[PDB]
Order: C-alpha cells, then sequence, then structure tokens
C-alpha cells in the first residue's frame, strides 16, 4: 500500500494503463496524478514536491486555526472580539483592541503596524534559515525538507517504515486540509458565514440549504 | 393557408437550391467536345 | 493547403519567424505558437494536446448548447424567463414548474438538483475513467486522443489524408468554439444578457452598442 | 455622393415641408436591417423591391 | 565591479542566507539573483522564452508606470488642463468627451474621438511592429531577438562589453522595479479608487491611518 | 373582423416571411441541398 | 531593389513612351543621377560638369524647401486648431516682431513658451550661425563633433567625404550603407524635394492671390469645394445668376 508498482492511484482501477512514466511511487502521497503534466522535468518535480509539502503543513495550521475560535464560541460560551475567521482581522481595529480569549489583560494589542513589522522580521528570518539549510555550523546540514534534527523532539523519525507511512499520513492529511481550506475560502465569499456556522445551518435542512441555494447570488445584472 | 405557404416555400427553395447547386456542380465540364 | 510539415501556415503568416523545434508540424493545428515554451518536452506536449482537444470538443458542444435554447426561445419554444439566457438556465430547476426540455412540461420536468448531479457524477465519472484508462467492456485498444471504433459509426475516419484534414478542421473549429466560449463567459459578466441578445443589440446600432459602452462600468469608485 | 449629401450642400428632398428643398442630410440610416430589408424585399406591389 | 552581477560570486535573491538556489542559474544573464523556487525555468528553452517575457514585460512596465504617473504629475491646481481623466485608470474615457482626447489642455493636440479608429490603428501598427520584432523587417532581420542594437541604439551606448553587461543589469533591475510598481498601481487602484499620486500625498499626510490597513475591511462579505 | 388572414402584403416583409419558421425552412432546405452537394464532392 | 526604374537606359522619363522616344533625351542624361527624367526642353544642362553643378543648387534648394513646406503648413494649422502661436501664417509671421513683438515657440507637446529674445538678436545669431555653416559647407571644415552616428569625431573626417552627400557625422541613423538603398533614398529625396519646391511656390502664389495661408486654403477648399477655389476667389463678389 502507498508505495511501489501496486500503489494506490488517483482514479483507482481507472489509472491502471495510462500513467506517467515519471511517477514511479518513490515519494509519499504518490497516486499518479499528472493529467495536466506539470512535472515532466525531474528537478522541477522536486521543486513542486517542496511546494506541496510545506503548503500542506501551512494549510494544516490554517484548517485547525480557523475552526477553534468558532468552536469555542460554540459549546462553552467563550467570548471574543469577533469569533469568525474571515472577519477576525478587524478585531485589531476595535476599541478594546485584540484580546486572545476576550480578556482585556491577555494580549491587548492595538499597534497593527508594529505587529506586522514583528511578524515580518521573525517569519522572514525563520524562512531564510529554512531555505539556506543552515550557516556557519548552526544547523548547517540536513535535507531542508525532512530535517528531524532540532525539529523532531518526539523522535518519531526512526523506523524507516514508520517514517514512510507517517510521511504519507502527513501529505495526505495536508491535502485534506488544503481541500478544506478551499472549502473555507469559497464559503467565505459565497455564504459570508463561518465554516462552523455553515455546518450548523447545514444540519437543519440539507435539502434547501446546499451550495445551490446561493448559486444565483452572483447573477450579473 | 400558413401550412400551404410553408409547403410551397419549402418546395420552391428545394427546387431553386437544386438549380443553384446543379449549376455549381461543374457545369462547363458537361460538353461533348474538346476544350 | 499543406496543413502539415514545415511549409504549413503559421500564427503570424509572413511575419511568423522560425517556429520552435518541438513544434515541427506533425500534429493538427500546428501554427507554431508556443511563446511561453510550455511544450519543450514531449510529455507536456502530449498532455497539453489532450487538454486542447478535450477542451475543443467540450467547447463545440458548449457553444452549440449556449446558442441553441435562446434561439428557440426567440422562435416560439416557450422558455419563460431564464431558460433562454444561458448563465441563468441553471436557475430554472428551482421554479415551481421544474426544468422542462423545450418548455414542455412532459419533457424532463426535473425537481432534484442533487439527483441530477449525482446521476451525472456516476455517468461522467465512469465515462472519464474509461477515457483516461483506455479500456472498457467492448473496446480494448483505441487511441486515447482520437478513439474511433464505436465512436466512428459513419466510417468517416478511414483514409489517412481525409482523417488528417478532418483533424485540422476539428482542432480549428474547436479553437473557434473555445474562443467563443471565452466570449460567452466575458459578455455574461459585463453585460448581463444573452449572447444573441448582445448580437442583436450590436445589430441595431453598432456604432454605440459594443464593448466600449461597458468599459466605465467597472471603475472602482471611492 | 455620401460626402455631397453630408457636407457639400446637401441633396434635394421632396419630403421636407413646404414643397421640399435642398437639405443637408444629418444622421443617415446606417442600420443594416433597414438597408438590407429593401434588398430582401419582394418586387411586387406594396414592397417594390429597392 | 562586474563580478557582483555575474558569475557564482554574484548577489543573491536572499543574500547570505541563500546557498540552495538553482544549478542552471550559472550567472550569465542580466539580473539572475537565483529566485526560481517554483523551478519553472529548469527547462532550457522554456527558460529562454521566460527571459523574452521578462524583458518585454520590463520595457512595457517601465513605460506603463511612468505613464500612469505623468498625467497626474502634470495636472494643475484648478484641474482645467485635464478633466477627471488625469487619473490613469480613467484615462480611456477621455476619448468619450465632447472635446475628445486632447494630449494636453490645448485642443490643437491629437483631439481624437473615434475609439474604434484608434483601436484599429493601434492594432495594425502594433501588429506590424511585433511581427518585425518576432521575424524581422526594416529595422533588422538577423539581429539579437532581445538586444538588436543597430537602429534601436543610435546614441552609441552599447560599446565595451564590460559596461554593456552592467548596463543590461540596470535595464533588468529598473524593469523589475517598474513591474513591481505597476502591480502596486493596479492593486492600489482596485482598492482605493484614487490616483497613485494622491495615494502618495494622502499617505504623506498621515502614514499611521492612511494605509491599506484602513482598506482591509472593504471587501468583507455580509 | 369576419375572417382570418395573414395580412402579409406590404410591410417590407423580407423574403415574404411573416413567421420565423419560414426563414428556418428556407435556410434548412438550402442547407440540406448544400449538404448532399458538399458530401457528394470529389467526384467526376 | 528595383533600381532599374530610376537609373540605366530604361527609366521613368518626363513623358511616357508614345510621346517621347528614348532617342529624344539629351545625351548627358542617360541615367546617372537620382531624379533623372530626361527633362530638358531648354538646353541648360550642357554636359555632366554643368549638370552636377546645377544639381548642387537643386539639392540645396530641395533640402531648404522641404523644411520650408513643413514650416509653413505646421504652425498655421496649430494656431487654426487652437495653439497659442500668434503668427502661424507665413507671409505675416515676420510682421509680429517689428515692434519688439517676439514670437511664441511651440515645443510640441510640451511647449507654448515665450521666446525672450528680440528681432535684432534673432537676425544677428541667424547670420553668424548659418554663415558659419555655409562657410563650412564650401570648405568642408568642421571644428567639433559628438554626433550620435559616430561619437566625438575629430575634424579629420570631413575631408575625403563626398560633397553634397557627407555621410557619417550627418548620418546618425545610418540606413544608407547599402548603395542600393542609398540610391533608392537619393531618388526619394530629390523627388520629395522637387515636390516640396512646387508646394512652396504654390504656397507663395496662393498667398499672393487669396490673402491667406495655405492651410486655410486647403481647409476652406475641403469645406466648400466648388464654393472656394481659384475661379471662386478671382470672381471678387458673387455672380449674376442666369435665370
Ligand atoms: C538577508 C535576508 C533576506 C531575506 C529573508 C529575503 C527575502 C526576500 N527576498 Mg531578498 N531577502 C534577503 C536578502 C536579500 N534580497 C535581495 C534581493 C532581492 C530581490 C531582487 C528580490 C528579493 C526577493 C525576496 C523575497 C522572496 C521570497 C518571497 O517572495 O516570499 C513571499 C513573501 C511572503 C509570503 C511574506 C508575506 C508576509 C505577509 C505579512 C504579507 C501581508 C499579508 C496581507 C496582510 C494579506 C494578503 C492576503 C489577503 C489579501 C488574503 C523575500 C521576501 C524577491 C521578491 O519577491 O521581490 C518582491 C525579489 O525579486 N530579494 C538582496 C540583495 C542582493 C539581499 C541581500 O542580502
Ligand atoms: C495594459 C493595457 C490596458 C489597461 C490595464 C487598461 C485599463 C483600463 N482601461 Mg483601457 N486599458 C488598457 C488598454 C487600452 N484601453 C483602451 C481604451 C479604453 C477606453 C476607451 C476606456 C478604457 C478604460 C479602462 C479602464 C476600465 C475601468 C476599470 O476599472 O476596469 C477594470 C480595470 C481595473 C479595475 C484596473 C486593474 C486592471 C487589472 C485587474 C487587469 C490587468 C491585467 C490585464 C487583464 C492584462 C490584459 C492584457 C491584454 C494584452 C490582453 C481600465 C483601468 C475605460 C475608462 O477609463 O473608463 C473610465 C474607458 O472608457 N480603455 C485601449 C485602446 C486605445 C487600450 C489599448 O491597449
Ligand atoms: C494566508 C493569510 C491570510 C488570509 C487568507 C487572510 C484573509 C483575510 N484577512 Mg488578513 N489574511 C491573511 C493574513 C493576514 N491578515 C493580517 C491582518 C489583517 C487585518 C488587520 C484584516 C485582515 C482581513 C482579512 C480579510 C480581508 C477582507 C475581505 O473580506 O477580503 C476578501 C476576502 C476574501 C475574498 C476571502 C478570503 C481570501 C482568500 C480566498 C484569499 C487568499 C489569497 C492568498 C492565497 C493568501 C496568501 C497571500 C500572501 C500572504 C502569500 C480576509 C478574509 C480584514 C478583515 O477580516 O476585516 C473584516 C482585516 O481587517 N487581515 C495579517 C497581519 C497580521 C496577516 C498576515 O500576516
Ligand atoms: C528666407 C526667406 C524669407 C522670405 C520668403 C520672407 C518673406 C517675407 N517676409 Mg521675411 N522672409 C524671409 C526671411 C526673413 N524675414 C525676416 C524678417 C521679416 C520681418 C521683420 C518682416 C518680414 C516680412 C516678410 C513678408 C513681406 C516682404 C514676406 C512674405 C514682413 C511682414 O511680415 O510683412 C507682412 C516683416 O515685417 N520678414 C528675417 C529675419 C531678419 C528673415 C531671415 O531669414
Ligand atoms: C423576382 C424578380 C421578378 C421581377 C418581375 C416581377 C414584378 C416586378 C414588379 O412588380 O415591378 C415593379 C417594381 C416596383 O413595384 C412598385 O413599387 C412602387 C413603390 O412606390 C412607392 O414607393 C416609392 C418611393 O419613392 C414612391 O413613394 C411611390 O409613390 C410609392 O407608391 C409601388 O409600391 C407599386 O405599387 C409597385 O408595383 O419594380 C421593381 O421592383 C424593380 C425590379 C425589376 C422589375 C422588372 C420588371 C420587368 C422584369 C422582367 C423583364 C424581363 C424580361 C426578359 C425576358 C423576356
Ligand atoms: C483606363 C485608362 C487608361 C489606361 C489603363 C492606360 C494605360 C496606359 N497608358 Mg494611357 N491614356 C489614357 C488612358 C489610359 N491609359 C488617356 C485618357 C489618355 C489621354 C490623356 C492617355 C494617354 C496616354 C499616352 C500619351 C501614353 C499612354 C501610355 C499608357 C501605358 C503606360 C504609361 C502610362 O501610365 O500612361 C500615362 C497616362 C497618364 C499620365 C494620364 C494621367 C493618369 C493619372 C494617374 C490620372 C489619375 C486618374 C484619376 C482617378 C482620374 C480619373 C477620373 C475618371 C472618373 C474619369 C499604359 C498601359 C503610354 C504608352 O502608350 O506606352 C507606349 C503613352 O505614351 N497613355
Ligand atoms: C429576365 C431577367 C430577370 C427579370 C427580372 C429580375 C428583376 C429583379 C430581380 C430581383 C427582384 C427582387 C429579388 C428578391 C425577390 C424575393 O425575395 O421574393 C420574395 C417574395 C415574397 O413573397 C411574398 O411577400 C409578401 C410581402 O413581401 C407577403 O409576405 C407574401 O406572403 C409572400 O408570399 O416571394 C417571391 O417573390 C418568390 C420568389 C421565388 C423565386 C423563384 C425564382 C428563382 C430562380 C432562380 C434563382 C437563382 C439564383
Ligand atoms: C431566410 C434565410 C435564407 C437566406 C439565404 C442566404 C443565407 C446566407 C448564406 C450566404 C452564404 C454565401 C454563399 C457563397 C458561397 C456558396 C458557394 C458554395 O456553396 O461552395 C461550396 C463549397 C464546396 O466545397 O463549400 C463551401 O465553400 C462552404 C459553403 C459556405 C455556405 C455556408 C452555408 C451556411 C449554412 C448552411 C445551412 C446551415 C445548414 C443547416 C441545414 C442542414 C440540414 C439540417
Ligand atoms: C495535482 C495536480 C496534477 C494535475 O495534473 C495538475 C493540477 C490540476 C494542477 C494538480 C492539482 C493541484 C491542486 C489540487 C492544487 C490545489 C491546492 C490547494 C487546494 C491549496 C490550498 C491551500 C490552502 C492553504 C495553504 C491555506 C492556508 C490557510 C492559512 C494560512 C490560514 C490563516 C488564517 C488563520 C489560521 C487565522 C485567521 O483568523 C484567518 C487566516 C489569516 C485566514
Ligand atoms: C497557445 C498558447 C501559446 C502561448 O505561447 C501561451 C498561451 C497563452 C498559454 C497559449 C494560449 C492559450 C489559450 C488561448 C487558452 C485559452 C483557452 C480557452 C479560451 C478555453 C476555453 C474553453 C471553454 C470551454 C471548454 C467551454 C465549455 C462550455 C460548456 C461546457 C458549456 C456548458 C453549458 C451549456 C452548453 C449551456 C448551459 O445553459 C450552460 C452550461 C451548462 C454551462
Ligand atoms: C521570479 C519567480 C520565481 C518564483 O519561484 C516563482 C514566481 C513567484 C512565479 C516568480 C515571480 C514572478 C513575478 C514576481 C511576476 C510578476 C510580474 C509582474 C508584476 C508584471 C507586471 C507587469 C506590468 C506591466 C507590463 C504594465 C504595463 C503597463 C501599461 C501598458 C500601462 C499603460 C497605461 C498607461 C501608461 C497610463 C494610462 O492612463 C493607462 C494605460 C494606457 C493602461
Amino acid at each position: 500500500e502507498f508505495y511501489g508498482p501496486d500503489r494506490a492511484k488517483f482514479l483507482g482501477p481507472f489509472s491502471e494503463n495510462d500513467t506517467p512514466e515519471y511517477l514511479t511511487g518513490e515519494f509519499p502521497g504518490d497516486y499518479g496524478w499528472d493529467t495536466a503534466g506539470l512535472s515532466a522535468d525531474p528537478q522541477t518535480f522536486a521543486r513542486y514536491r517542496e511546494i506541496e509539502l510545506i503548503h500542506a503543513r501551512w494549510a494544516l495550521l490554517g484548517a485547525l486555526g480557523i475552526l477553534t475560535p468558532e468552536l469555542l464560541s460554540q459549546y462553552a460560551g467563550v467570548q471574543f472580539g469577533e469569533p469568525v475567521w474571515f472577519k477576525a482581522g478587524a478585531q485589531i481595529f476595535a476599541a478594546g483592541g485584540l484580546n486572545y480569549l476576550g480578556n482585556e489583560s491577555l494580549i491587548h494589542a492595538q499597534s497593527i503596524i508594529a505587529t506586522l513589522a514583528v511578524q515580518v522580521v521573525l517569519m522572514g528570518l525563520a524562512e531564510a534559515y529554512r531555505a539556506n539549510g543552515g550557516s556557519e555550523g548552526f544547523l548547517d546540514d540536513l535535507d531542508t525538507l525532512y530535517p528531524g534534527g532540532a525539529f523532531d523532539p518526539l523522535g518519531l523519525a526512526d523506523d524507516p517504515d514508520t517514517f514512510a507511512e507517517l510521511k504519507v499520513k502527513e501529505i495526505k492529511n495536508g491535502r485534506l486540509a488544503m481541500f478544506s481550506c478551499l472549502g473555507f475560502f469559497v464559503q467565505a465569499i459565497v455564504t459570508g458565514k463561518g465554516p462552523v456556522q455553515n455546518l450548523t445551518d447545514h444540519l437543519a435542512d440539507p435539502t434547501v440549504n446546499n451550495a445551490f441555494a446561493s448559486a444565483t447570488k452572483f447573477t450579473p445584472g | 393557408m400558413l401550412t400551404l405557404k410553408i409547403f410551397v416555400y419549402t418546395v420552391v427553395t428545394f427546387f431553386v437550391g437544386l438549380f443553384i447547386f446543379g449549376f455549381l456542380s461543374n457545369d462547363p465540364s458537361r460538353n461533348p467536345g474538346k476544350g | 493547403s499543406a496543413w502539415y510539415g514545415p511549409d504549413r501556415p503559421l500564427f503570424l503568416g509572413s511575419l511568423s519567424g522560425e517556429p520552435p523545434s518541438y513544434l515541427t508540424g506533425e500534429f493538427p493545428g500546428d501554427y507554431g505558437w508556443d511563446t511561453a515554451g510550455l511544450s519543450a518536452d514531449p510529455t507536456t506536449f502530449a498532455r497539453y494536446r489532450t487538454i486542447e482537444l478535450i477542451h475543443a470538443r467540450w467547447a463545440l458542444l458548449g457553444a452549440l448548447g449556449i446558442i441553441t435554447p435562446e434561439l428557440l426561445a426567440k422562435n416560439g419554444v416557450p422558455f419563460s424567463e431564464d431558460g433562454a439566457i444561458w448563465f441563468k438556465a441553471g436557475a430554472e430547476i428551482f421554479k415551481e414548474g421544474g426544468l422542462n426540455y423545450l418548455g414542455n412540461e412532459n419533457l424532463i420536468h426535473a425537481q432534484s438538483i442533487l439527483a441530477t448531479l449525482a446521476v451525472q457524477v456516476i455517468v461522467m465519472g465512469a465515462a472519464e475513467g474509461f477515457r483516461a484508462n483506455g479500456e472498457a467492456p467492448g473496446v480494448e485498444g483505441l487511441d486515447p486522443l482520437y478513439p474511433g471504433g464505436p465512436f466512428d459509426p459513419l466510417g468517416l475516419a478511414d483514409d489517412p489524408e481525409a482523417f488528417a484534414e478532418l483533424k485540422v478542421k476539428e482542432i480549428k473549429n474547436g479553437r473557434l468554439a473555445m474562443f467563443s466560449c471565452l466570449g460567452f463567459f466575458v459578455q455574461a459578466i459585463v453585460t448581463g444578457k444573452g449572447p444573441i441578445q448582445n448580437l442583436q443589440d450590436h445589430l441595431a446600432d453598432p456604432g454605440v452598442n459594443n464593448a466600449f459602452a461597458s468599459a466605465t462600468k467597472f471603475v472602482p469608485t471611492p | 455622393l455620401v460626402l455631397k449629401a453630408l457636407y457639400f450642400g446637401g441633396v434635394y428632398d421632396t419630403w421636407a415641408p413646404g414643397g421640399g428643398d435642398v437639405r443637408i442630410i444629418s444622421n443617415p440610416t446606417t442600420n443594416a436591417a433597414i438597408i438590407f430589408g429593401y434588398i430582401v424585399k419582394s418586387p411586387f406591389g406594396g414592397d417594390g423591391w429597392i | 565591479t562586474i563580478n557582483q552581477f555575474y558569475g557564482p560570486d554574484r548577489n543573491k535573491w536572499l543574500g547570505p542566507y541563500s546557498t540552495n538556489t538553482p544549478p542552471y542559474l550559472t550567472g550569465e544573464f542580466p539580473g539572475d539573483y537565483g529566485w526560481d523556487t517554483a523551478g519553472l525555468s529548469a527547462d532550457p528553452e522554456t527558460f529562454k522564452r521566460y527571459r523574452e517575457l521578462e524583458l518585454i514585460h520590463a520595457r512595457w512596465a517601465l513605460l506603463g508606470a511612468l505613464g500612469m504617473v505623468t498625467p497626474e504629475l502634470l495636472q494643475d491646481d484648478d484641474g482645467i488642463m485635464f478633466g477627471e481623466s488625469a487619473i490613469w485608470f480613467k484615462a480611456g474615457a477621455a476619448i468619450f468627451q465632447e472635446g475628445g482626447l486632447n494630449y494636453l489642455g490645448n485642443p490643437s493636440l491629437i483631439h481624437a474621438q473615434n475609439i474604434v479608429a484608434t483601436l484599429a490603428v493601434q492594432v495594425v501598427l502594433m501588429g506590424l511592429v511585433e511581427g518585425y520584432r518576432v521575424n524581422g523587417g526594416p529595422a533588422g532581420e538577423g539581429l539579437d531577438p532581445l538586444y538588436p542594437g543597430e537602429a534601436f541604439d543610435p546614441l552609441g551606448l552599447a560599446d565595451d562589453p564590460e559596461a554593456f553587461a552592467e548596463l543590461k543589469v540596470k535595464e533588468i533591475k529598473n524593469g523589475r522595479l517598474a513591474m513591481f510598481a505597476c502591480l502596486g498601481f493596479f492593486v492600489q487602484a482596485i482598492v482605493t479608487g484614487k490616483g497613485p499620486i494622491e495615494n502618495l500625498t494622502d499617505h504623506l499626510a498621515n502614514p499611521a491611518e492612511n494605509n491599506a490597513f484602513a482598506y482591509a475591511t472593504k471587501f468583507t462579505p455580509q | 373582423l369576419v375572417d382570418d388572414r395573414m395580412n402579409g402584403d406590404g410591410t417590407g416583409l423580407p423574403f415574404g416571411v411573416n413567421d420565423g419558421i419560414l426563414g428556418w425552412v428556407i435556410a434548412g432546405t438550402l442547407g440540406t441541398i448544400w449538404a448532399i452537394y458538399f458530401v457528394s464532392q470529389k467526384d467526376l | 531593389p528595383d533600381l532599374e526604374k530610376w537609373y540605366g537606359p530604361d527609366r521613368k522619363l518626363f513623358l511616357p513612351g508614345g510621346l517621347l522616344d528614348r532617342d529624344d533625351v539629351p545625351e548627358y542624361l542617360n541615367g546617372e543621377l537620382a531624379g533623372d527624367y530626361g527633362y530638358d526642353p531648354l538646353g541648360l544642362g550642357k554636359d555632366e560638369e554643368q549638370v552636377e553643378k546645377y544639381r548642387a543648387n537643386e539639392l540645396l534648394h530641395a533640402r531648404w524647401a522641404m523644411l520650408a513646406a513643413a514650416g509653413i503648413i505646421i504652425p498655421e494649422g496649430l494656431q487654426a486648431n487652437g495653439a497659442d502661436i500668434k503668427g502661424g501664417t507665413w507671409f505675416e509671421t515676420g510682421a509680429e516682431m517689428l515692434n519688439g513683438g517676439t514670437l511664441n515657440y511651440f515645443a510640441v507637446p510640451f511647449g507654448v513658451v515665450q521666446n525672450p529674445l528680440p528681432l535684432a538678436a534673432v537676425t544677428l545669431i541667424e547670420i553668424v550661425l548659418l554663415g558659419a555653416v555655409e562657410k563650412f559647407r564650401v570648405d568642408g571644415t568642421g571644428p567639433a563633433g559628438f554626433s550620435p552616428g559616430v561619437g566625438k569625431f575629430d575634424s579629420d573626417i570631413f575631408d575625403g567625404l563626398d560633397k553634397l552627400y557627407p555621410g557619417g557625422p550627418f548620418d546618425p541613423l545610418n540606413l544608407a550603407d547599402d548603395p542600393e538603398v542609398f540610391a533608392e533614398l537619393q531618388v526619394k529625396e530629390i523627388k520629395n524635394g522637387r515636390l516640396a519646391m512646387i508646394a512652396v511656390l504654390a504656397f507663395a502664389i496662393q498667398s499672393y492671390v487669396t490673402g491667406e495661408g495655405p492651410y486655410a486654403n486647403i481647409t476652406k477648399h475641403l469645406s466648400d469645394p466648388f464654393g472656394y477655389n481659384l475661379l471662386t476667389v478671382l470672381q471678387g463678389d458673387d455672380r449674376v445668376p442666369t435665370l
């Protein structure tokens, strides 16, 4: 499963005969999908693999992070400046500023330019250390895509077997998170309500409350 | 009358189309001579 | 008129210049237009040629299906208010009368958008999984891009020169239909009326009723 | 002839009021339907072709 | 010297924190700071096509940025030299005025009203021009596709290749700065509705409040 | 009115078509003749 | 190409074949100069020395009259459509700065700037400038350089040059190194020059007759073709109609 000539495919029994010859299943999450064929070049394919990998991870952060404020508004009545994620940024433009869980003394941020500057410099230095692969001996090694050293404290990187299926789990969970992220993004522009709010309004009546109910919203005049 | 008009119209445009495409169908090659 | 080989016509005519080396001229519609170098290698060229021709057939069907119902609406086929205008046709399924083919209540008369999409998913998924794989219960070895066989009932694709000429007609008609489908998409958004309605407005007063009247309508205003 | 009717004195109109006169043509009918409906018209009474 | 811009010893798109840059970027082209993480130019002739795109876009965007700013710099205090069209993203409607599109406030300059005629003249002239660029014509037939330099360099300039190369680095860096700016002009126009000069003057009035931060709540869904 | 008529006289009626089905069948019949003529080419 | 239509024995003459046998041309015009139509009813050419000596003056007259044609037609039209020229009409432009009334120069598109220097300064620098240029032309001696075609040339380039066609410094854009295209452009130049000479003499006699500029002449003629022409202007006032 998930490796070798009998790996899983992106069309199952429909991807038996016509598959690209460059997609041999050496990599995790390989299913053979290059119908548009953007990776007939090997090093270009390597660069897209790097893109896909950290893209999946960033999508995982986003997918978990834009459910938690709305889920916490649900159930145990957690208060915010504003719970829904696509209108979360305006939290910093409120009178009380930005507060982590509604407490005036949690972060109480009001300087949006300053927090932009801080985030830009910190994440820039982090990404610059990532792409360079270390310097002057300070982490001046590793493959820059599956580091492990100084980034895997639980040590779940040994057992090459478990590493292989765990890598497949990583890329596959990430792809699920990217699919969900497009769900969040398109529900944001179409419904204008939170993902959890749309799922709550979805459980009442799926027959009339589907995506076709707002299919006439963007009708040109 | 409208049914008769549609019938005569399709008959006339059929025969006139036959005439048009018959004379388009390489008519100066129907001679029995040389040239 | 020499649609194949190096002496084929190119996409700029007398000012074309030297075509790319991979676009030698053995495939239909080769006008030597690859200015972004997408198809330098054979595999991207083959995949992009498949995307081309599949999109071409989809656009020929699409252009005819956008043109037809609103023409028949002007002919007396009774589509009420939105079955005529193509981008509003999908909204017709929600009305109290359902979706009636040719406006007659006995035809189709659909009410379940979920059911029609689900039947379409299983039918088109089977069809496209069969198209990609190249195998089906009844056909074994066929060209993935130009299948034929049961797809050529009339025997029109037999002799190679007529086959190749019809391939050129196919690819050029498909590109024209793709161009017109892009046209339908854009004139839908900016004008809000049907394509033949745009044509008849342009047929009344072409000097004012054109695309230049709808240029100032998208200025972002403070 | 178009230039003569538009900017070079106009042409004689019998349909202008007062017995008709020489008038300058302003806004000619460039509508293709009006132009070619004469051509496609029947030659008989009431229509007279062109 | 010139070694700063060519060879492996050149400057980089991430500076001293960039060793893992791509090995097909040897340092033989203008610019080339090593930024190809998407890897799109690993293919050699697609890389060539992409450089042609880069330099053509660079020249067009230098002209575009300096032209989107220059009417709004030449606008006067009472606003009678140009009407409302001094702002670049409302320039086209200047040809729809009763006084037409006049190059400056004097009606003796251009004074154009037929947008169809202007569009057709532009299409024909630009078609011949770019056909000469792709194939060859009066200005050259076998010159360099990107740096012809026989009628396009009449003031000498391109001698002594040591200076010629670093001047080309100036070309591509000025061009890339210009296209970054033009992207700025587009995204500023779509979210403000104000001219770029008045964006600059409003920011120079109050930089804490007059920024895109104030306009981040503009596109919110209901 | 005492009896039903087309009243198609005058009116500058193009090709004498008062209903669109007349133009459609004219175009269609010329098209069928053109179709047989076109497919029956590369002959003689 | 197609240089066998202006040179050689077969060339376009000042009359076509039926009205002019090729043996009727003077023997000294057999296709050696640009713009040789064999036009000589009055024997002013004599032989090749006098023909090329008169061609010197023809070429200078051409290169003056072409710029002249542009300079008469352009500012009058600019003023007529609304430029701030104040004196575009050519036969009264000199009358502007008789009382110190210096002209307004149009550096189109960024112009309408006042010229802050009077008639005496204009004429003093005009003689000291073009007299210097014309003394240079007969001597072939030029002090300094910095031309776009060849940059910062020294004075040892005007000697050895062809008189009346000094390429190099006077050829910034080149486009004449091929003798074929150089000959074609020589024919183009001399024919444009003769056309402009006819045009400027027409400007002069049109101004003397109609009392106005040639752009006004062409504009009023395009407005009323039959109502404004030579036979209209020499009428004086109306015409008794024949009814
Ligand atoms: C020493 C550290 C160093 C670092 C960290 C960088 C980093 C960078 N350089 Mg630099 N450089 C560095 C040194 C040097 N550079 C250059 C010369 C250049 C050039 C010439 C160029 C760069 C470019 C870039 C960028 C390439 C990566 C990118 O596009 O990321 C993407 C960036 C992000 C994802 C950050 C996003 C931040 C986020 C807060 C933005 C705001 C978000 C909004 C609020 C919301 C937007 C979305 C909404 C609407 C839904 C990047 C920001 C290139 C570039 O991109 O230029 C524009 C480029 O062309 N560098 C030189 C001189 C030789 C350097 C010398 O040391
Ligand atoms: C790069 C070229 C180019 C661009 C960017 C524009 C942009 C514009 N023109 Mg112009 N035009 C251009 C070329 C030409 N126009 C005209 C003639 C006119 C007229 C007559 C009018 C305009 C108007 C307009 C504006 C429409 C209002 C609006 O907000 O629209 C949407 C645009 C934006 C929100 C700005 C951001 C643009 C960005 C989203 C798109 C950039 C990518 C492009 C799709 C690239 C296309 C490439 C081409 C080669 C296919 C707009 C900003 C109108 C105007 O000013 O009304 C007040 C108008 O009346 N144009 C001609 C013929 C001479 C052109 C020839 O090249
Ligand atoms: C991936 C990052 C990211 C995304 C997707 C968003 C998305 C959003 N932010 Mg934002 N932000 C992001 C990063 C950041 N924001 C801010 C600071 C703010 C503020 C202060 C505000 C926003 C607001 C907004 C919203 C814009 C208003 C609107 O309705 O627009 C249209 C929205 C859509 C069309 C739907 C969502 C957009 C999505 C589909 C586009 C994604 C594009 C890119 C792929 C994302 C990455 C770009 C760069 C960083 C690489 C929007 C939903 C505003 C808001 O919520 O106001 C109510 C607001 O006031 N952001 C910072 C600085 C701390 C960021 C990063 O550093
Ligand atoms: C349809 C008319 C027509 C055509 C096709 C020709 C063609 C030809 N003529 Mg010719 N000619 C014509 C009418 C015509 N002619 C008339 C009316 C006259 C009397 C003036 C002449 C007198 C004439 C002579 C004396 C000679 C020729 C000669 C020739 C031959 C080549 C040289 C040449 O261009 O002649 C030159 C003709 C002219 C310079 C006349 C001026 C033409 C300009 C361009 C007028 C622009 C036309 C404009 C639209 C006005 C038309 C208005 C219209 C509504 C009435 C050539 C094959 C030569 C020959 O026989 O070779 C051996 C020759 O010697 N022609
Ligand atoms: C009220 C409406 C009736 C008005 C009648 C006039 C309608 C407009 C037609 C004008 C076309 C001009 C024909 C000139 C060339 C004909 C010579 C030819 O034939 O040359 C033949 C040549 C041979 O190779 O082929 C070719 O050049 C290709 C032939 C080009 C012709 C295009 C025909 C348009 C579509 C035809 C009918 C649509 C068919 C539908 C019916 C079919 C069955 C349902
Ligand atoms: C494979 C293939 C093959 C063939 O042949 C070709 C083709 C077709 C091309 C292909 C495909 C592709 C694809 C599918 C793609 C897609 C992607 C995606 C979906 C992404 C997303 C992705 C997504 C993502 C990242 C996301 C992310 C997110 C984030 C960051 C977020 C953030 C946030 C948060 C938390 C919080 C706040 O309050 C809000 C915000 C700020 C908002
Ligand atoms: C070649 C080249 C080269 C260079 O160098 C580069 C480049 C630029 C890349 C290039 C180019 C490209 C291009 C041109 C592209 C385009 C495309 C298109 C347009 C498509 C469309 C395409 C289009 C299409 C498919 C379309 C389709 C359609 C359809 C299905 C439709 C459907 C329908 C109908 C019927 C009706 C109804 O009521 C509705 C609906 C249901 C909706
Ligand atoms: C390198 C790399 C690598 C990695 O890995 C990946 C990636 C990311 C892909 C990359 C990047 C890329 C980029 C950055 C891009 C960008 C571009 C641009 C921005 C362009 C523009 C560009 C731009 C341009 C051309 C522009 C142009 C302009 C124009 C014409 C304008 C015109 C005008 C004017 C004057 C004014 C008036 O009033 C209006 C008009 C008339 C309209």
